[PDB]
């Protein structure tokens, strides 16, 4: 016999202060008992388990479909935490094309990785005897059991340590481990490739691990995690949008899931209106009618998804480019590619929940998201193509009160273009009328007043019902904007309104803020000055609006 | 040569912090660095039985092209038991000049306690999540961990004993992996003394705190005041009245009586001039009841003033500033707001280390996603402070300009 190299065991402990499992065995039928006796006898002959005496106080239930199924849920609850088998799902657009990709079944190695000797006693299980007239057959595992918490991590780490020298001494090949399958890609000739496959089978045989010689079951196109992986391209598995006379909640969740999934390769997918119908819904079974916007969006999606689209694999010798387009209502779409018309992948970004916003902040956030995704998938930041002029961005970040930065990018003339819709003056405007604004409201009756007095003697006070102090301050500024010329100075004491306007929104939840924004767009020059309230600053008339 | 027992705080498990994505060049840099460290026994590979994690990334220090490994031990540092202490040298900030030296390599000569090593686990990530990462743990005192200077303190005293016995006029402070050496000599004599100390440490950053002072509140001096000038003056004085008690604005607010054009010149009355002068005299005095409490956090606020100018304040209680400043240095960041902010954070943190011996909690005028996306690209310091984000524009910005 050729000596087999031993696989180093991983030391395993239980969670602190906890003991091993002690679950009572369910009574089984005589047939199931016989089946489990045969299966366990074969496994004992193979070395996966061993018989133990009565001094082992631990026990884990065992079932039959025959096939043996040990329910390790209690031991899993009591087992220590391990390092994750994966910190994320690989994305197909990061894969590098290979002339050959071979699949090897290392499933038989799963039962060949030994379990920590001091931990085997916790895996004990009992086969019930016929008619329960003899003691049940006591077994314990010697290898990583299927279903135990630590089996995938210990198996993957053991396999990695085994493959490390082979991968190191063969840098011209790529070996990936996924579950009980190894994937070996290379650009070598098919003969040299199959040769190095045989060398890998020998190196694995040095640890007694057996690779099936007969032809495998997996072959292009690889179906994996909702993806189709082809020799030269990748895509998502076929996305079919169902025809429904009426849509329930789970149909809209299935639809938004299919559209989100498809949006990574199909460009222009929108999900705003369909996701909006799931607002504040608690029932999975409720039927919700479709808005007209949801119908138009769904039709656009059906037109985008009418024929297949494929992404290309990554080529590290070419540049990485990411282009963004604004879609409207806080929606953005983007394409990542290296050659024109050949996308690596696509995606979308929706604006965050907020009371006020503008297009520049959203484009910034989308750029950061794409930067992070691109560092994940490819380990580098792409060059950006953005629908915003260089001078627009320069004005923005030079005048914005926050620090902000976008990495290397170039302007692409694809409407709608992101622009600044208004810019407030830095100094008071000579010759422009000065509007002193103020508003106030009663906390009990919700009655208020908003208005202005100007240096030319112009005045206005408007009474308001169902209002607040903040609303009357905004309404006062709005009245000043309505009644002034193209250039106007505006004096307020509202720290609230100044906090809003200085954030430079172009869209808001408040219709009043949106009206103020439209007025600001219509103006040529607006200087907004703040003063402390109740300080006797004349012009600032608190009493005129508190009557 | 002998390990000292180290443990965590009661009831606290080790750190389990996600490793953030890294560029390919930083990953390869970490692969070379960690391979060399593994050859030297400083770190060892670990198996799946270690569930803890602390993030790692790679930087490039000043005047150097070699990559450097930087571990974000913040969570482990707050989870590590308190070590004990030495009172902070109040005379370090009073010295004329201070020089910062990186003495981190020395920590690698002292082995780390066995049962604690697993808490120093870190991961070199893989591109596209192809592998669970290359996992390591430290065998010696790691750089950036608060226990390293506490454990090495005796050895550091033994090494610095001859130098401190030779020059009693030089102040020596240690914070993390940095040694701050303050004196009053000439720049040339200070540099030769620094080479003397580095060759003294070899066998076994100019900074001038004397050129730094607290910034008083200043008011304009004008011969003609417009309505707008007076309104801004009253606003600033009203803000300052929260810091100084006897600030008075009613005589200056009298001039604003009436609905006048913003650009209209208003002459100051005699009562207004007297009130403004009294306010000036009040502002020339220090703030009443300002003290430092070592049990409270330090808070640092930063405002972007534009044109590469940044203001900052360090306080513990509102309106009780312990330090104020204005960083306007221009060093290869004229077109990058985030790089400027990161450099300002590093300088303010250094000043806070010199003054109080601990790092402040920052309030950054930046969105979370931008900062967290980009700050590691411009970080050059061994330590890392804490920060939160300001999403609403503060009105007091122009009152610090
Ligand atoms: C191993 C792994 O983590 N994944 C996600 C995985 C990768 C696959 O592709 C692969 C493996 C090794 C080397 C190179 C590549 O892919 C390069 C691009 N490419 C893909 C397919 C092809 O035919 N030719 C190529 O050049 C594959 C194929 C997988 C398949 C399955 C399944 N079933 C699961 C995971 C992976």
């Amino acid at each position: 016999m050729v000596p087999i190299s031993p696989i180093e065991t991983v030391p395993v402990k239980l969670k602190p202060g906890m003991d091993g499992p002690k679950v009572k065995q369910w009574p089984l039928t005589e047939e199931k008992i016989k089946a489990l006796v045969e299966i366990c006898t074969e496994m004992e002959k193979e070395g996966k388990i061993s018989k133990i005496g009565p001094e082992n106080p631990y026990n884990t239930p065992v079932f039959a479909i025959w096939r043996k199924l040990v329910d390790f849920r209690e031991l899993n609850k009591r087992t220590q935490d391990f390092w994750e088998v994966q910190l994320g799902i690989p994305h197909p657009a990061g894969l590098k094309k290979n002339k050959s990709v071979t699949v090897l079944d290392v499933g038989d190695a799963y039962f060949s990785v030994p379990l920590d000797e001091d931990f085997r006693k916790y895996t004990a299980f009992t086969i019930p005897s016929i008619n329960n007239e003899t003691p049940g057959i006591r077994y314990q595992y010697n290898v990583l059991p299927q279903g135990w918490k630590g089996s995938p991590a210990i198996f993957q780490s053991s396999m990695t340590k085994i493959l490390e020298p082979f991968a190191a001494q063969n840098p011209d090949i790529v070996i990936c481990q996924y579950m009980d399958d190894l994937y070996v890609g290379s650009d070598l000739e098919i003969g040299q490739h199959r040769t190095k496959i045989e060398e890998l089978r020998q190196h694995l045989l040095r640890w007694g691990l057996t690779t099936p010689d007969k032809k495998h079951q997996k072959e292009p196109p690889f179906l994996w995690m909702g993806y189709e992986l082809h020799p030269d391209k990748w895509t998502v598995q076929p996305i079919v949008l169902p025809e429904k006379d009426s849509w329930t909640v789970n149909d809209i969740q299935k639809l938004v899931g299919k559209l989100n999934w498809a949006s990574q390769i199909y460009p222009g997918i929108k999900v705003r209106q369909l996701s909006k119908l799931l607002r504040g819904t608690k029932a999975l079974t409720e039927v919700i009618p479709l808005t007209e916007e949801a119908e138009l969006e769904l039709a656009e999606n059906r037109e985008i998804l009418k024929e297949p689209v494929h992404g290309v694999y990554y080529d590290p010798s070419k540049d990485l480019i990411a282009e963004i387009q604004k879609q409207g209502q806080g929606q953005w779409t983007y394409q990542i590619y290296q050659e024109p018309f050949k996308n690596l992948k696509t995606g979308k970004y929706a604006r965050m929940r907020g009371a006020h916003t503008n297009d520049v902040k959203q484009l910034t956030e989308a750029v950061q998201k794409i930067t992070t995704e691109s560092i994940v998938i490819w380990g580098k930041t792409p060059k950006f193509k953005l629908p915003i002029q260089k001078e627009t961005w320069e004005t923005w970040w030079t005048e914005y009160w926050q620090a902000t930065w976008i990495p290397e990018w170039e302007f692409v003339n694809t409407p709608p273009l992101v622009k600044l819709w208004y810019q407030l003056e830095k100094e008071p405007i000579v010759g422009a009328e000065t509007f002193y604004v103020d508003g106030a409201a009663n906390r009990e009756t919700k009655l208020g007043k908003a208005g202005y007095v100007t240096n030319k003697g112009r005045q206005k006070v408007v009474p308001l019902t169902n209002t607040t102090n903040q609303k009357t301050e905004l309404q006062a500024i709005y009245l000043a904007l309505q009644d002034s010329g193209l250039e106007v100075n505006i004096v307020t004491d509202s720290q609230y309104a100044l906090g809003i306007i200085q954030a430079q929104p172009d869209k808001s939840e408040s219709e009043l803020v949106n009206q103020i924004i439209e007025q600001l767009i219509k103006k040529e020059k607006v200087y907004l000055a703040w003063v402390p309230a109740h300080k006797g600053i004349g012009g600032n008339e608190q009493v005129d609006k508190l009557v | 040569i002998e390990t000292v027992p180290v443990k965590l705080k009661p009831g606290m498990d080790g750190p389990k912090v996600k490793q953030w994505p890294l560029t390919e060049e930083k990953i390869k840099a970490l692969v070379e660095i960690c391979t060399e460290m593994e050859k030297e026994g400083k770190i060892s590979k670990i198996g799946p039985e270690n569930p803890y994690n602390t993030p790692v990334f790679a930087i490039k220090k000043k005047d150097s092209t070699k990559w450097r490994k930087l571990v974000d031990f913040r969570e482990l540092n707050k989870r590590t038991q308190d070590f004990w202490g030495i009172p902070h040298p109040a005379g370090l900030k009073k010295k004329k000049s201070v020089t910062v030296l990186d003495v981190g390599d020395a920590y690698f000569s002292v082995p780390l306690d066995e049962d604690f090593r697993k808490y120093t686990a870190f991961t070199i990530p893989s591109i596209n999540n192809e592998t669970p990462g290359i996992r390591y743990q430290y065998n010696v005192l790691p750089q950036g961990w608060k226990g390293s200077p506490a454990i090495f303190q005796s050895s550091m005293t033994k090494i610095l004993e001859p130098f401190k016995k030779q020059n009693p006029d030089i102040v020596i402070y240690q914070y993390m992996d940095d040694l701050y050496v303050g004196s009053d000599l000439e720049i040339g004599q200070h540099r030769t003394k620094i080479e003397e100390l580095r060759q003294h440490l070899l066998r076994w950053y100019e900074l001038h705190p004397d050129k730094w002072t607290v910034q008083p509140i200043v008011l304009p001096e004008k011969d003609s005041w417009t309505v707008n000038d007076i309104q801004k003056l009253v606003g600033k004085l009203n803000w300052a009245s929260q810091i100084y008690p006897g600030i008075k604005v009613r005589q200056l607010s009298k001039l604003l009586r009436g609905t006048k054009a913003l650009t209209e010149v208003i002459p100051l009355t005699e009562e207004a001039e007297l009130e403004l002068a009294e306010n000036r005299e009040i502002l020339k005095e220090p703030v009443h009841g300002v003290y430092y409490d070592p049990s409270k956090d330090l808070i640092a606020e930063i405002q972007k003033q534009g044109q590469g100018q940044w203001t900052y304040q360090i306080y513990q209680e509102p309106f009780k500033n312990l330090k104020t400043g204005k960083y306007a240095r221009m060093r290869g960041a004229h077109t990058n707001d985030v790089k400027q902010l990161t450099e300002a954070v590093q300088k303010i943190t250094t000043e806070s280390i010199v003054i109080w011996g601990k790092t402040p909690k920052f309030k950054l005028p930046i969105q979370k996603e931008t900062w967290e996306t980009w700050w590691t690209e411009y970080w050059q310091a061994t330590w890392i402070p804490e920060w939160e984000f300001v999403n609403t524009p503060p009105l007091v910005k122009l009152w610090y300009q």
